[PDB]
């Protein structure tokens, strides 16, 4: 039992839980080395 | 009983529809391939025109 | 909605639709299963579209 | 136990520039072409000590490999065993020449025993102009390219002057009859038809179904596995139909354009020949069906079927975007089996179109030439960034 808004929030939170693309490490001024990753057990969503 | 025949041609049709073909793209791809073929044929013509002057 | 999806499919691919089922995927996209009319082969239509 | 007394030869193991291969490996064939079954000639060569030397050298390798497949101990028997059949193949053509005091003629074969044996192993290393197909393209294109140069250098006349050429003979003819009789030296008209065949074949060469493929571990770039429309190299398909045609002819000759059994024969005429279609239309039907039959069976034996391709992709860790490993085969089966059947049919149909139009090379054989020259084109483009 979910609402549409909760489900959309969950979908957005799911689409953000991926590693960075590797080619971004090759850019000219890149300071990132890895991804704000979230684990369902380690950290809980704001609900 | 002729159904497999009716199958085969139909599958062939599908392949032609699924196969990527040079459409504007026809001009570009065909021209590039024809230029390559022409230069390779010119190289072949040049390499195989060396033994003639022995008879003249 | 199902009416709009059915009409859009009919107009875009010049075909008939038997029915439409819809779900909203857990990534937020909406997926539609469009069952075509019995007198239409979904395999040939898919080949026309480009898939399969 | 008696075969462990023959050594082998060495090979280089270093990077070699392409210029050396393109400049040096393409030469030294003039010695075999010093002298340049007339219908059967298209198989390997024309002269009956020179003989051919194309089929036997690769035949020795095929025999040694099949004996191996029927380990350092067996490895030492590879390069050593070719010399065992090297003398047999050379004398094989000569003794055939004898049957259909003559023993003194055998002295002429002394030089020819080893002329091509040395070149057999060396040409393979480098660019990749091996498998004897480099020899075939050189001679096949030669009959097409030197055909133009024949007219200025031709000395024989027959009935009209030819020592000064025939392409431009306005003084000889003129008024001027540009529509001359193309029964000998058709150089003026066959070039018109053949260029059409070159354009159509290359267009059908680029047909392929691109299958989305991705690495099973990395997210990002997507590659495509190309399934060509032919999906089979032209040599496996066309040879299997060329060999049977040659095998048919030699059988009838031992047991056909004149004074010979004409039950089965390819049509040959300027324009069109038609007296009984029950002969002409049957020829193309058997030609098209055999080609698809040969192409469909080749993938089953060459390890290029849908089942084998998936094993290759699984080994390389490549997967379909949204399919399991087991669904690799099914998607491949959507295109692979029908591409071989239809691709073999198309390449056979191109030969019929090539033969009917009367292009350079009598239609057949140019399909082999256009494909192989394309086969090395993909190497050429990728080696130039």
């Amino acid at each position: 039992h979910k609402t549409f808004r909760i489900k959309r929030f969950l979908a957005k939170k799911q689409k953000q839980n991926r590693p960075i693309p590797q080619w971004i490490r090759m850019k000219t001024g890149n300071k990132i080395r890895y991804n704000k990753r979230r684990h369902w057990r380690r950290t809980k969503l704001g609900l | 009983f002729v159904e497999p025949s009716r199958q085969f041609v139909k599958d062939s049709i599908r392949l032609v529809k699924r196969c990527t073909k040079p459409d504007k793209e026809f001009q570009k791809i065909a021209m590039a391939t024809a230029i390559g073929f022409a230069i390779m044929g010119f190289i072949g013509f040049f390499v195989k025109l060396i033994h003639i002057p022995i008879n003249n | 909605n199902k009416h709009q999806i059915k009409q859009a499919v009919k107009k875009l691919y010049d075909i008939d639709v038997a029915k439409v089922n819809t779900l909203i995927r857990p990534d937020g996209e909406k997926k539609a299963y469009v069952r075509l009319a019995p007198d239409y082969d979904a395999l040939d239509v898919a080949n026309k579209i480009g898939i399969i | 136990p008696f075969c462990v007394i023959l050594p082998e030869i060495q090979k280089p193991e270093r990077k070699i520039q392409f210029k050396e291969k393109v400049l040096w490996t393409a030469i030294t064939l003039f010695i075999f072409l010093v002298c340049c079954y007339w219908m059967r000639v298209i198989l390997a060569s024309n002269r009956g000590l020179m003989a051919l030397g194309i089929s036997p050298i690769v035949t020795s390798g095929l025999i040694m490999q099949l004996l191996a497949g029927a380990t350092p101990k067996d490895r030492a028997l590879f390069n050593g065993a070719q010399k065992l059949f090297g003398m047999t193949i050379t004398i094989g053509q000569s003794i055939v020449y004898v049957m259909t005091v003559c023993l003194l003629i055998t002295i002429q074969l002394f030089v020819a025993g080893l002329i091509v044996l040395l070149l057999d192993e060396l040409l393979q290393k480098g660019y990749g102009l091996g498998s004897g197909i480099s020899l075939f393209i050189a001679t096949n294109i030669c009959e097409t390219i030197v055909w133009k140069a024949f007219s200025p250098t031709t000395v024989n006349t027959g009935r009209g002057m030819e020592f000064e050429g025939a392409i431009i003979a306005l003084f000889h003819l003129l008024a001027l009859r540009e529509a001359f009789y193309r029964q000998n030296l058709p150089n003026l008209m066959n070039l018109i038809a053949t260029i059409f065949v070159f354009a159509v074949v290359i267009y059908f060469q680029g047909f392929r179904v691109d299958l989305p493929i991705k690495s099973a571990r990395y997210r990002g770039q997507y590659n495509t596995y190309p399934i060509k429309l032919f999906y089979t190299s032209n040599i496996p398909i066309i040879l299997q139909s060329a060999l049977v045609s040659n095998l048919y002819v030699i059988s009838q000759m031992l047991s056909p354009v004149g004074g010979l059994c004409h039950y089965l024969s390819p049509p040959e005429s300027f324009g069109s020949v038609l007296e009984d279609p029950v002969h002409a239309v049957v020829y193309i039907v058997f030609m098209l069906g055999s080609c698809a039959f040969f192409s469909k069976t080749w993938i089953e034996v060459s390890g290029s079927s849908a089942k084998d391709v998936a094993k290759q992709l699984k080994e390389q860790q490549m997967v379909m975007r949204g399919h399991r490993e087991t669904s690799m085969v099914h998607e491949l089966n959507r295109y692979i089996p029908t591409a071989a059947a239809f691709g073999g049919l198309c390449i056979g149909a191109l030969s019929v179109l090539a033969d009917f139009l009367g292009a350079i090379g009598s239609g057949t054989g140019i399909l082999l030439a256009v494909t192989i020259i394309y086969q090395y084109f993909e190497i050429f483009v990728k080696e130039q960034s």
